[PDB]
């Protein structure tokens, strides 16, 4: 009973759209499931690469049903909510998306350092690959559990937010931050592959592989620029981002393009 | 030249191995039969066991 | 000339036995054996499975108190293992990593082992320092060895791929007795349940029966079309079964000087790794290069079962002394224990 | 195979002192090795026993803190480091080495064991006598009785038997309490079941003259027996 | 926990055992054996001798290159005994460049050319070497530029060569006819070389190309083909 005045301090045909994403969410999760049942199926058939993606779709699993927990709680109904769990249901929209781009920076890390040797990788387990897998989790843990933890914004109201109303302008700079410095990783890495490949018949066909970090980029791009542009404008100053939740519906389109990709 | 002591030796060996009694098909098919049905019971494989004598199961 | 009036000789030789042999069969296993009832199906599952070697399995052995084994591959090491509680009793260091046998003691002392080296290591189990030291190198052959089969503590009886076996002395070291005969390698081996005779199949279609005690070959049994990969006797030593590469198995037998039976189906077209009988002899089991074992009705060829647990070409099997147990091993680096 | 011990003499109570234990002639690194030690009449008393690596380590509950036992693989030796010495720790001290997977024979190899005196849950097993007389040809019998029944659910009894020639230290003669040890002689027996053991002999020499213990093996502490002397 | 002392006890010594053998499988995951199949009277010792001067049964050369151990498993040089001969990286086969005018000694009919691409048709064709990546090293290059400077080609063989006097014709020419022999060579390629006058250089082409099929290995395991 404190979380409405604050919406409407900051705030008609968004439910007729929204089945579109509900459904997508749906594919997604269920090309996630035949991912990750394959995986299940065919590992101790193949090498240990294996057992990052399925991962990946594991966490891209939940980045299906945790985003499908916010699309039908989008109406004002459902937003006389209390503030804990408001802040828990952020909370699981993030971690699940935090997770997923820690296992891409995981893959990209194991693709480099594995080529980088001279020396067959056909191994099921390791030590390596359970610290990132670990690490991404722990991580995308300490990013979402951060907001309840008592970082919010309840009690300076002059400069809270536009999209996120509860988040004092800071963790959202971290998050940018953070965010940033992992997509230059993953394009440093991947860019590093292709010329140690072009060191030594499918060269040719590595680059179209390799430039298809264009979908991350071109996925993951929109909801930079509106995290960043929220940082950017002050209260009342942008009149974007009332939108700005469809912006982050393209943030699980690349939940969508990785099971297509990653096994072609 | 070189190869007829490998004639020889050949021929003679045959001659060793053609000269054996041999019984008939019925009599050994009998005798794999009887031994088959006599020990039908020793058989672990065959007839299986109860899952409190077998040692392997019983970890 | 000459050579030809030798040859004309050993031509009607064959002919004589051919006649021999066609004159006895007057009928045949699967007309007498058309009115006991048959076994029905048999279900066998894993109850262990045996993890620790990182490369092909080439062969086993069991241990004559029904629960130590031993099993070679190419990882170079030699592991004896105990079944009831999967635990490793040993692991022996190889000093060359390719090999292709192994062997068990019917006393339990010694270990026999050998491969492409050209040589037969005897590795002694029970010394008083803790280790496991290679007692004896057995050197002569010319070719790989691709059996060898422990008759006492002090002899062994070999076969290599330089169309030869050989009786030795494992003491002094020297080759007893030679057996040659054979045209191709040979690469299975199989002693008579008295020990006073074995058979060897060849790389020449053909299976031969010796008696270690003279020294000459007694038998000669053709039918097959292929290779030879393994053989194995039936329970009271009057019969052996071979396991050949055209998907076919087979049973002679030493009294009637014949063939019996022929165990091939229409959907099996790859080649058998390894034949072993059951403890009565009423299963024929045969490991197949399409990764799943079979279980063949000694006594009318009906197929009654299979044992698919394995995801690459089995490997030498063998069937315990006591009954209670089948090892299958495969080139995956995991034997399994059916039963 | 050779075990020599070093570090006896005369202590003073309330100080410290280290044994070191010599292993020439077999593999040290894979095996298991216990202390033992034996008071000047009262027979044989577990002390202390290392695994065959660094990993489980065992002492009796009247050393537990004070001992430390220890191992250098790479030099051959292992140490018992000793503190507080009381007056009950006089004692004759020997090395055991011992190996275990299945069919082995623990307790092979007994040392010889350093004398070192100083100034002034657990099973019970007990010994028929102390002292028989015999005559060289005659068939003898030894009983040890325990209380709770060896017989483990796999199948084999756990007990132990040792002789102790008079001026010498003692060497295994039956494992498991039916298995002859290595170099014995086909005259010595075992047999019961249960909680009620037999050695039995045959036409005995002046070589069996001595004293027997029984051990068990089941838990630790490993609980010796009083002895029983065969004189002539 | 239902086990006695000596279970125990076992147990311990069986995970001791089982630590030795992940340490010496660890030690021999990261071992690159190179399989030596030439065909005998193509200088092979020549070749062994120098490769050993500037570092009954089977053979075996342990060596290393630039912190990668090598072993080079020289056979002594049949059907079912060369399938322990796959998860060998990189067979390395060998064959005399200037043999192409000599006929064999036992069969004085038939040329060495044709009998050399006949063992190559029967070694690269087989099924189980469908993951290992043939080198085919040429030796007595210098025997060949001696020889081809006073001979003709064309007269011996009916395949289109072209002019017979000079280096790099006949080269390609021989580097074709005996590429033809694959069937449907994917994943294992066939890198072809020249060894003149022995020389040092060798051993490095030799780890050039293995790390070359290693690349095209780990570029498959890792799906990032
Ligand atoms: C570790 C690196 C970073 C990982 C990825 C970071 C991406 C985080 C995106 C922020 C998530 C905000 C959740 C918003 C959910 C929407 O359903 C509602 N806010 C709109 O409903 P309204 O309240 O408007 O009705």
């Amino acid at each position: 009973n404190k979380v409405q005045e604050h919406y409407n301090y900051t705030k008609t045909s968004r439910q007729v759209a929204s089945a579109f994403i509900v459904i997508l969410c749906c594919a997604i999760v269920v090309e996630n499931l035949l991912v990750l049942i394959a995986v299940a199926r065919n590992s101790k058939f193949h090498s240990a690469m294996y057992l990052f993606l399925g991962n990946l779709a594991a966490s891209d699993l939940l980045a299906g049903v945790a985003f499908v927990a916010n699309t039908l709680l989008s109406g004002s109904v459902t937003l006389r909510l209390t503030p804990v769990q408001w802040f828990a249901r952020e909370g699981s929209a993030f971690i699940t998306l935090s997770a997923s781009v820690f296992s891409l920076l995981a893959i990209a890390i194991e693709r480099h350092v594995a080529i980088a040797k001279v020396k067959l990788y056909g191994s099921d387990k390791s030590c390596r690959m359970l610290l990132l897998i670990g690490a991404s989790w722990l991580i995308s843990l300490v990013l979402g559990g951060l907001p309840i933890l008592g970082w919010n914004c309840l009690g300076h109201l002059e400069a809270c937010s536009t999209v996120l109303p509860l988040y004092a302008k800071h963790y959202v700079l971290c998050v940018v931050t953070i965010f940033s410095i992992i997509l230059l990783a993953i394009v440093a890495l991947y860019v590093r592959i292709y010329c140690v490949v072009r060191s030594s018949q499918t060269l040719a066909l590595l680059k179209t592989v390799t430039i298809v970090l264009g979908v991350f980029i071109v996925c993951w791009l929109p909801a930079f620029s509106i995290l960043l542009l929220d940082y950017a404008c002050p209260v009342h100053s942008c009149p974007i981002l009332y939108k700005a939740h469809y912006f982050f519906a393209v943030s699980t389109l690349n939940s969508l393009l990785n099971p297509v990709i990653y096994t072609w | 030249t070189a190869s007829i002591a490998q004639a020889r030796k050949l021929v003679e060996q045959l001659k060793m191995e053609a000269n054996i009694d041999r019984i008939k098909v019925s009599k050994a098919a009998a005798d794999l039969m009887a031994y088959c049905e006599a020990h039908a019971k020793e058989d672990p494989l065959l007839t299986p066991v109860p899952a409190s004598e077998n040692p392997f199961r019983e970890k | 000339s000459e050579l030809d009036q030798l040859r004309q000789e050993a031509e009607q030789l064959k002919n004589q036995i051919r006649d021999a042999r066609k004159a006895c069969a007057d009928a045949t296993l699967s007309q007498i054996t058309n009115n006991i009832d048959p076994v029905g199906r048999i279900q066998m599952r894993t109850r262990r499975t045996l993890r620790g070697h990182l490369a092909k399995i080439y062969a086993m052995h069991w241990g004559t108190d029904s629960r130590l084994l031993v099993s070679a591959s190419q990882d170079g090491k030699l592991i004896i293992w105990d079944s009831y509680t999967t635990n490793k009793v040993h692991a022996i260091p190889l000093r060359s990593s390719w090999v292709m046998t192994c062997a068990y003691a019917p006393s339990g002392n010694y270990v026999a082992c050998g491969g492409l080296d050209n040589i037969c290591s005897i590795y002694n189990l029970k010394t008083r320092e803790g280790n496991v030291r290679v007692s004896r190198e057995l050197a002569g052959h010319t070719g790989y060895l691709s059996c060898c089969r422990f008759l006492d503590d002090n002899q062994i009886v070999t076969s290599s791929g330089d169309t030869t076996c050989a009786l030795w002395d494992i003491e002094t070291g020297q080759q007893t007795t030679t057996f040659t005969g054979h045209t191709g390698d040979v690469m299975s081996l199989s002693l008579a349940p008295d020990t006073r005779l074995f058979v060897s199949g060849a790389c020449d279609a053909s299976a031969k029966l010796w008696d270690v005690r003279e020294g000459m070959c007694r038998q000669t049994f053709t039918g097959h079309e292929s290779d030879i990969n393994a053989i194995c006797f039936f329970p009271n030593g009057n019969a052996f079964a071979t396991g050949s590469d055209d998907a076919t198995c087979r049973l002679f037998d030493l009294r009637a000087d014949q063939e019996l039976m022929t165990y091939s189906h229409d959907n099996i077209i790859c080649g058998i790794t390894s034949v072993s009988f059951s403890k009565s002899g009423r299963l024929l089991l045969a490991g197949y290069d399409d990764f799943n074992c079979n279980v063949w009705d000694a006594l009318k060829a009906d197929r009654a079962g299979v044992l698919a647990g394995h995801d690459n070409r089995v490997s030498c099997l063998g069937v315990t002394d006591d009954g209670m147990a089948v090892a299958t091993g495969s080139w995956d680096s995991f034997l399994k224990i059916w039963n | 195979v050779q075990l020599v011990e070093s570090g006896g003499g005369l202590v003073q109570p309330g100080g410290s002192r280290k044994l070191s234990c010599s292993a020439s002639g077999f593999a040290f690194s894979s095996f298991g090795m216990h202390w033992v030690r034996q008071a000047p009449e009262k027979g044989l008393e577990w002390v202390a026993y290392i695994s065959s690596g660094s990993g489980t380590i065992y002492y009796a509950d009247t050393v537990k803190g004070r001992f430390t036992i220890s191992r250098d693989d790479p030099k051959n030796t292992l140490f018992l480091q000793m503190t507080s010495l009381r007056s009950e720790d006089t004692a004759m001290y020997y090395c055991v080495r011992s190996i275990y997977y299945y069919g082995s024979s623990p307790f092979d190899f007994w040392g010889q064991g350093t004398t070192l005196t100083v100034s002034s849950s657990d099973i019970v097993m007990t010994q028929a006598t102390s002292s028989v007389p015999v005559t060289p040809g005659e068939s003898v019998s030894i009983s040890c009785r325990s209380s709770k029944s060896l017989l483990h659910s796999n199948g084999n009894t756990y007990l132990y038997w040792f002789l102790q020639r008079p001026g010498q230290s003692p060497q295994l003669l039956i494992y498991r309490m039916s298995n002859l040890a290595s170099g014995v002689p086909d005259r010595f027996s075992g047999s019961g079941s249960g909680t009620a053991f037999t050695l039995t002999i045959s036409r005995l020499e002046a070589e069996d003259v001595g004293v027997y213990y029984c051990m068990q093996h089941l838990e630790y502490p490993l609980t010796f027996g009083a002895g029983t002397k065969l004189e002539l | 926990c239902t086990l006695s002392a000596e279970d125990k006890a076992a147990v311990e010594r069986s995970k001791m055992i089982d630590r030795n053998l992940r340490e010496d499988g660890e030690k021999a995951a990261r071992l690159v054996k190179i399989l030596l199949l030439g065909a005998g009277e193509s200088g092979k010792s020549t070749f062994l001798k120098q490769m050993r001067i500037i570092h009954k049964g089977i053979h075996e050369y342990d060596f290393e290159i630039k912190n990668v151990p090598f072993k080079m498993v020289d056979v002594g040089g049949r059907k079912r005994w060369f399938e322990c001969f796959d998860s060998v990286t990189s067979i390395l086969f060998l064959v005399s460049s200037s043999e192409f005018d000599q006929v064999l000694m036992e069969d004085r009919l038939t040329n060495r050319l044709t009998e050399s691409l006949n063992i190559f048709e029967t070694i690269v064709n087989n099924r189980v070497f469908s993951n290992v990546s043939i080198i085919l090293f040429l030796n007595k290059t210098d025997l060949l530029e001696e020889k081809v400077q006073v001979v003709s080609i064309k007269d011996y063989f009916l395949e289109f060569e072209g002019d017979p006097h000079c280096l790099r014709d006949v080269q390609k020419f021989l580097v074709e006819c005996f590429r033809g022999k694959r069937r449907d060579q994917q994943q294992k390629p066939l890198y072809h070389h020249f060894t003149t006058a022995i020389n040092t250089e060798n051993i490095r082409l030799v780890f050039r190309d293995v790390k070359d099929t290693i690349l095209h290995d780990n570029l498959k395991q890792l799906m990032l083909q």
